[PDB]
RNA sequence: GAUCUGGUUGAUUCUGCCAGUAGUCAUAUGCUUGUUUCAAGGACUUAGCCAUGC
RNA sequence: AGCCAGUGAUGGCCGUGUAGUGGACUGCCAUGGCGUUGACGGGAGCGGGGGAUUAGGGUUCGAUUCCGGAGAGGGAGCCUG
RNA sequence: GGACAAGUCUGGUGCCAGCACCCGCGGUAAUUCCAGCUCCAAAAGCGUAUAUUAAUGCUGUUGCUGUUAAAGGGUUCGUAGUUGAACUGUGGGCCACGUAGUGUGGUGCCGUACCAGUCCCGUCCACCUCGACGUGUUUUGACCCACGCCCUCGUGGCC
RNA sequence: AUUUACUGUGACCAAAAAGAUGCGACCAAAGCAGUCUUGCCGACUUGAAUUACAAAGCAUGGGAUAACGAAGCAUCAGCCCUGGGGUUAUGUUGGUUUUAGAAGUCCUUGGGAGAUUAUGGGGCCGCGUUGUUUCGUGUGGCGCGCCGCGGCUUCCAGGAAUGAAGGAGGGUAGUUCGGGGGAGAACGUACUGGUGCGUCAGAGGUGAAAUUCUUAGACCGCACCAAGACGAACUACAGCGAAGGCAUUCUUCAAGGAUACCUUCCUCAAUCAAGAACCAAAGUGUGGGGAUCAAAGAUGAUUAGAGACCAUUGUAGUCCACACUGCAAACCAUGACACCCAUGAAUUGGGGAACAUCAUUUUAUUUAUCAAUUUACGUGCCUACUCAGCACGUUUCUUACUUCUUCACGCGAAAGCUUGGAGGUUACAGUCUCAGGGGGGAGUACGUUCGCAAGAGUGAAACUUAAAGA
RNA sequence: AAAGUUCACCGAUAUUGCUUCAAUAGAGGAAGCAAAAGUCGUAACAAGGUAGCUGUAGGUGAACCUGCAGCUGGAUCAUUU
RNA sequence: GGAAGUCGGCAAAAUAGAUGCGUAAGUUCGCAAGAAGCAUUGGCUCUGAGGGCAAAAAUUGCCAACUCAGAACUGCUUACGGCGGGGAAUCCAACUGUAUAAUU
C-alpha cells in the first residue's frame, strides 16, 4: 500500500532495491553466476574443436534422430553439444575439424524437440555450412 | 487518527454528490476549508453554505445544486512552479476547457487560471469540476 | 480507540455554551477561592475538589466565576502536589499489583496488565520531563515507588 | 504510435509467464553488390612479447 | 555490525621540516574521533561534457576526438632545472 | 497453415529425411519437408547469433497485487523512523449607472382569487350583492459587479 | 533581535553535442556562409537568441510548512517635568589645584496615564440588639425607584489567563457487568478396585466369531470403603479475554471494559526496523500421582496378503509443582488507526422517559415553500428482607457479537462482499507498516544465532519445465 | 677537491609465517531431474469404499498407518419457544 | 648425511627464565592454552613517575624504600647455575584416587 509521505524518500528507495531481486530478468543481468556457468564467456559465438558425432532422439510427441555433435571450445576446454542444421550437412564435417559454433535463439535455453540441445553449428573450416549446403563454396 | 481536516471536508462532499443529496455536514472546519469553498461557489459549483459556531471547531452545511461532478485534495501538497501548469491540468482533469486546479500561493489561495494571470507557483491542494 | 485496548467508549461530560454563571449563585469571587483553599488543606486532588464544590455548593464550573483553573488558583498560593495528580495515581495502582504479584506467582494476567500500566507510566513521565513540570533525571522504579505514595 | 497478437478448456471468463514485434555511430558472421558524397577503424582477450626503419 | 591507539588514533603546548599550512614529523599531556541518516569489509568500475530509447515519469551505455587524473615491463631511489 | 503480406497448383519422400523462435507438420491425397511454376515483403541490400532500450501498469513516485490465483507477521508492548486537530485575519465611506438579489414602505390598481357582511337553499354534498386583503404594475432602499475619489485604514487623541 | 523551505524576477555559469533565426552549397546528410547596383567597390555585410540537474549567491511575496522559545506567581520596574542634597577650553608641552556637568543614590514639589474598583483585614471601642418606553388623545402593557451605625489606626500585588477536539490520559458512582485471572475449603454422579451379604451357570465382545473371566462362585442385586480425573441435561448463529483460551458451590486477592458526569488536565497522539513478554496439542528434564483412555508392543480375527481399519489388552503419555521448547487449517485463509454510508426484525450490558417511592410566543378576518413542541401507555410477586425491591409491556440513547429466507447503491473473473466492505479507485493521492513477482528443485544445501534434545529463525544456486493455478 | 671510512634515513629484492579471495582431485554415502509403456501394490479424486486436511510423536517393503489437539477448504448454513 | 639403525627413535640430542605481540579444530562454554609462532635481553652515564612528617598552606622545610618506564654512548667468543620439545590421528578407561612388600 506504500509510504506516500513527502519525507518519505529513503523507505521508498530502500523498498524498491529489496523487491528489484525478486524478478529473474533484473537477478541474471546483476549477479556475475550466469556468465561463469555459460560455456561461452559472454560471447556471442566460440571456436571449437569436433570430437563426435552422435544422434539425439527427440523429444515424445515427435521421432527422429537430430544428427548432433560434440565439440571441445579452444578458450577454455569446455565440452558442449551442438546441432547440425539443414538436410544432410553431416557429410561436411570430420573428426578433429575446426567449427564455429552460435548459439540457438532463446539466450541459453533449450529450442524444439531437441532434449538438451542449446547451440548450432554455423562454420565448418572457415567456410560457411549454409554456403556449402547451397553449393556456392568447396571444402579446403 | 485524523491528519487532514482539508482532505476529509472534500470526501464528505464528493461522497454527497454520488449520492443525490441536497445538503450535507461537514465537521470539523478550518480557514483553509472556507477558503476553499469559496472559490467552488464563485464559480457556481455548489450555492451557499453556512457556519454553526460551538466554541469549539465548527460545523458547516454546504446546499448543492448538483453540477459538481467531483472534488479531491492531493496529498502531499506538491510545489508548482508557474511553467507546471498545463502538466497539472494534463494529470488530473478531463479536458482543458474546464476544470480546476486550487493552489495556495504568497497571494492567497485561487484557481490555476487566476495564478497565471497573476504569474505566482505555489503548492497544489485539490481540484474540482 | 483507548491507548492500551481495544475499547471504543464515548463517555464524557459536555460544557454548555452559554459561560456566564446563573443569576442565582450570589457567591462572590472570592468566597470560591476560600473555599477551594479549605478543601486543599483538607487534602483532596483538584479534580475531587471540583466535584465538591459542583454537588454541594451549586457550582457548575470554577472557571466560569473567579476566572481561573482549579490547579492554578492552587499553584498561585502555593498549595499544589508535588507530582501531578495523574501521574500519582498510575504509580498508586502499580504498587498494589506488584504487592499482589508477590504472593501469587502463576497470575499471568495480572502480569499482562502490570506491562501496560508501566509503560502509560513512562510515557507520561516523558511529556512531564519536556514541559518542565518533573525535575529532569526524574525515573520511576519499582523498588522505590513503594514509597510516596498512599 | 499515449496501439498490441499466438499458446492452459469439450466450450467460458481470469491470473501469469513463455513466444512474436521495432530501434541501437552495437559487435560478429553468411549470401549479394553498378555510380557518388561523408565517415569509425587491435578498446573488450594479454598495462602480453617485439625484427627493422623513422 | 562494530572501526580507530605498542609503532598517531581525536585534540592541546614548545619545536623541526617544507615554497608554504597542517599529527606532516620528534618530545610531553588529556581520552577522545566515526557508525543502522549503513561506518569497517567485499564486488564491478578512470570522472565529467555526453550517446541510445522518447506521451510524461524513467531505464541503460560512456576504453574512445574536448576538459581533468594516472602510467610508460614491475616496483624503489635520484641529478639537472 | 496461424501470429504475419502471399497458393485449397504439380512431382518426390512416407513419424524416415527433415522443418519448426512459439502453436505445431511428416505413417500413401503433406496448405509446413526436398524440388518446379506462380505469388509476397523491402531492395543495393537482406538473413542469423549475443548484449541492451521500448513493448512491460511483468518493479508500479506518476502507477501494481495480497478472501479463494504468489503474497497480512500467532498476539500485545515498544525505540529509531514516517505522519500528526482548531484559533490571533484580509476594513469602511462618497458619488456616479448598466446591472443587481432581497425586505420595507410609497403610487395608482381592468379582470381573477381570498376574508368579512346581506339574503337565500339544505340539515350529508348549494347559491346572490357589497367594504377591505391579495395578485400584477411603477418607483424608493438594502445586497452585487464594473470606475473614480478619500480615509490616524477599529476606538481614542490632536486640528 | 528574526530564520529557512516554497514561489516571481534577475546575477554567475567552456566549446563540441542537443533544441532554434537566416542563407536554393543543383537537393540532402552538411557548413557558417555568402549577395550584387558589374564593382581599382558596396551592404556602417552576417555569424541572432536558447536548455543544462543538485548545491551555492542578490533582491520581491508571506498563503501552506518547518527550525527556535515558553509550560504561564521562575510574574509584574508605569511617563514627562523643578528644587534640593550628600573629556574638553584657559597661547603650546609637562606637572599640582580646582568650577561645573553628566551618571548612579536618597528626599520633595507640577502634571497627565494605567488590561482590571485606594473601600480588604482587625482592633481602640461606644450605642442599641411618577419618569421614560412600547402599543393601539386615550387604553393596555413598561422597567427603575417610591450584629446595624459610627471616628481612629496599623498590615496587604494577588484577578486578566484563546478554547477545552463526537483526539489521548486521570477522577468519582452504581461495592454496577461477565464460563476474565490467582488462592483455599467443600459437593456431585460415573469408570476402576476392594469389603459384607444373596443366588447359581454362564458372562463378555462382533457383521459372524475368537483372544478373555468363571462352582477356588464370574455376570447380576443391595449397602459401604479407597484413589484419580471430569463438572452432563440447562448450553444458544449467548458472555468474558490481546491472542492462545475460560463452565459445580462458598470464602478471599488484585484487576478490566462499558455507561453516567456543567469533575481535572491541556496535545500529552497514530503506526512501527531493533528490542521484550505471553502463546493450543504433541515433545523434553527433575519430583509427586496413576482411576480412565491410550502412540510403541502382544494376542484374536478379516484378507491373495494386512506390519491397517474391527475385538481384548498394554507401556510412555494423559493430571499437579518447578524449569524448557516457540513448529498449528495459531483461519474471518481478510494488518492497525480515522471519515461517509439505505432498510426491517431480533439479542447482551449501562442510562433517560414511564411504573413505583417521596414532596405539595404572539397570536390568528384575509393562513402555508420545508412548522412553535407527534414525548402516548399499563401488568404480576411482594417481611403474619444482599428490597424505597424484582421482572414484563411501550418510546428514545451509548457500547458489543450478529441475521434478512419480505436488505439499497456500488464493486468483483466469478463464487460473493455490503454501516461490521472485498464500497466511496484509470473520475487512479487520509496516515503507517508487513509480504509477492510463471511452475518445480525447496523452505532444500552451505554459513551463522538460539535450544538438553526434538528443532526454530535467516536463506541460495546449478539444472529442469509450457504451463501449473482460480 | 677524487677514491675511501662510520652513522642516520628512504627502501627494491629474496626467504619464512599468518590472513583473505578465486578455481580444483577424491574411494564411498545420498538428493533432484529425465527416458524406457519394467516389477509390487492402490494412498488421492464419488461418503474413492476407514471423510479429507494442518501441527506433533511413534511405527512399518512402498505408497502410508496410529495416538493427541485443531479446521471445513464437509458428506450438516436447520428441530426442548 | 640425518632414523638408512632397531620389534620399536630404546638411549642420547633437543625445548627452556622473563617481557611485548599473537594463538586452530573441537567443546559439557569451564576449557583446549605455556596451543602453534615472532621479537627483545650485556655494560656504562643520565631522565621521569609512584610517598610520609612538620609548621601561620595548589606553600615552605626535612626525610625513607625499591619498583616500573624511557635516552645517549659502548660491546659480544651467544659464554655459571636452574629451567616445558611441538603437532595430526585411531583404541581403552569419564575425571582426582587405589592396587600384586621382592619380575605384571
Ligand atoms: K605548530
Ligand atoms: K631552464
Ligand atoms: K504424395
Ligand atoms: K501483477
Ligand atoms: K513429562
Ligand atoms: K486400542
Ligand atoms: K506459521
Ligand atoms: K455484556
Ligand atoms: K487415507
Ligand atoms: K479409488
Ligand atoms: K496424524
Ligand atoms: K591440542
Ligand atoms: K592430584
Ligand atoms: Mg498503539
Ligand atoms: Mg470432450
Ligand atoms: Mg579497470
Ligand atoms: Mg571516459
Ligand atoms: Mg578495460
Ligand atoms: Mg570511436
Ligand atoms: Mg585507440
Ligand atoms: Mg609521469
Ligand atoms: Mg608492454
Ligand atoms: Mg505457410
Ligand atoms: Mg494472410
Ligand atoms: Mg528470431
Ligand atoms: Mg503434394
Ligand atoms: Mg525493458
Ligand atoms: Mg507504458
Ligand atoms: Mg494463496
Ligand atoms: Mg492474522
Ligand atoms: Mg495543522
Ligand atoms: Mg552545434
Ligand atoms: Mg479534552
Ligand atoms: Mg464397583
Ligand atoms: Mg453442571
Ligand atoms: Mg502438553
Ligand atoms: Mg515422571
Ligand atoms: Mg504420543
Ligand atoms: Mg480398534
Ligand atoms: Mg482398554
Ligand atoms: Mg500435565
Ligand atoms: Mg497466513
Ligand atoms: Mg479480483
Ligand atoms: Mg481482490
Ligand atoms: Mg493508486
Ligand atoms: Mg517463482
Ligand atoms: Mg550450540
Ligand atoms: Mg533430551
Ligand atoms: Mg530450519
Ligand atoms: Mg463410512
Ligand atoms: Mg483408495
Ligand atoms: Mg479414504
Ligand atoms: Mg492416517
Ligand atoms: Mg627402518
Ligand atoms: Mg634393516
Ligand atoms: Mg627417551
Ligand atoms: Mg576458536
Ligand atoms: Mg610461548
Ligand atoms: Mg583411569
Ligand atoms: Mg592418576
Ligand atoms: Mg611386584
Ligand atoms: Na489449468
Ligand atoms: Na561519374
Ligand atoms: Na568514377
Ligand atoms: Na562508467
Ligand atoms: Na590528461
Ligand atoms: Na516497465
Ligand atoms: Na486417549
Ligand atoms: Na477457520
Ligand atoms: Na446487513
Amino acid at each position: 500500500t506504500k509510504t506516500n509521505g513527502q519525507h518519505a524518500a529513503r523507505k521508498l528507495v530502500r523498498l524498491r532495491r529489496k523487491n528489484r531481486w525478486a524478478d529473474k530478468g533484473w537477478k541474471k543481468s546483476h549477479t556475475f553466476v550466469a556468465q561463469k556457468a555459460n560455456p561461452f564467456g559472454g560471447s556471442s559465438h566460440a571456436k571449437g574443436i569436433v570430437l563426435e558425432k552422435i544422434g539425439v532422439g527427440a523429444k515424445q510427441p515427435n521421432s527422429a534422430i537430430r544428427k548432433c555433435v560434440r565439440v571441445q571450445l579452444i578458450k577454455n576446454d569446455k565440452k558442449i553439444i551442438a546441432f547440425v542444421p539443414n538436410d544432410g550437412c553431416l557429410h561436411f564435417i570430420e573428426e578433429n575439424d575446426e567449427v564455429l559454433v552460435s548459439g540457438f535463439g532463446r539466450s541459453g535455453h533449450a529450442v524444439g524437440d531437441i532434449p538438451g540441445v542449446r547451440f548450432k553449428i554455423v562454420k565448418v573450416s572457415s567456410v560457411g555450412l549454409y554456403a556449402l549446403y547451397r553449393q556456392k563454396k568447396e571444402k579446403p | 487518527t485524523m491528519m487532514s481536516v482539508l482532505a476529509n471536508a472534500l470526501r464528505c462532499i464528493a461522497g454527497a454528490e454520488r449520492r443525490g443529496k441536497r445538503q450535507v455536514l461537514i465537521r470539523p472546519s478550518s480557514k483553509v476549508v472556507v477558503k476553499f469553498l469559496q472559490v467552488m461557489q464563485k464559480h457556481g459549483y455548489i450555492g451557499e453554505f453556512e457556519i454553526v459556531d460551538d466554541h469549539r471547531a465548527g460545523k458547516i452545511v454546504v446546499n448543492l445544486n448538483g453540477r459538481l461532478n467531483k472534488c479531491g485534495a492531493i496529498c502531499p501538497r506538491f510545489d508548482c512552479t508557474a511553467r507546471d501548469f498545463e502538466k497539472w491540468v494534463k494529470n488530473i482533469l478531463p479536458s482543458r476547457q474546464f476544470g480546476f486546479v486550487v493552489l495556495t500561493t504568497s497571494l492567497g489561495i485561487m484557481d490555476h487560471e487566476e495564478a497565471r494571470a497573476r504569474n505566482t507557483g505555489g503548492k497544489v491542494l485539490g481540484f474540482f469540476y | 480507540v483507548r491507548m492500551h485496548g481495544n475499547g471504543h467508549g464515548k463517555a464524557a461530560s459536555a460544557l454548555p455554551y452559554r459561560r456566564t454563571p446563573p443569576t442565582w449563585l450570589k457567591s462572590s469571587s472570592r468566597d470560591v477561592i476560600d473555599a477551594v483553599c479549605k478543601l486543599a488543606k483538607k487534602g483532596l486532588s483538584p479534580s475531587r475538589i471540583g466535584m465538591q464544590l459542583r454537588d454541594s455548593m451549586g457550582i457548575a464550573q470554577v472557571k466560569n466565576v473567579t476566572g481561573r483553573k482549579i490547579l492554578r488558583i492552587l499553584k498561585h498560593k502555593g498549595m499544589a502536589p508535588e507530582i501531578p495528580e495523574d501521574l500519582y495515581c498510575l504509580i498508586k495502582r502499580a504498587t498494589q499489583m506488584r504487592k499482589h504479584l508477590e504472593r501469587n506467582t502463576k497470575d499471568k494476567d495480572t502480569k499482562f496488565r502490570l506491562i501496560l500500566v508501566e509503560s502509560r507510566i513512562h510515557r507520561l513521565a516523558r511529556y512531564y520531563r519536556r514541559v518542565k513540570q518533573l525535575p529532569p533525571t526524574w525515573k520511576y522504579e519499582s523498588s522505590t515507588a513503594s514509597a510516596m505514595v498512599a
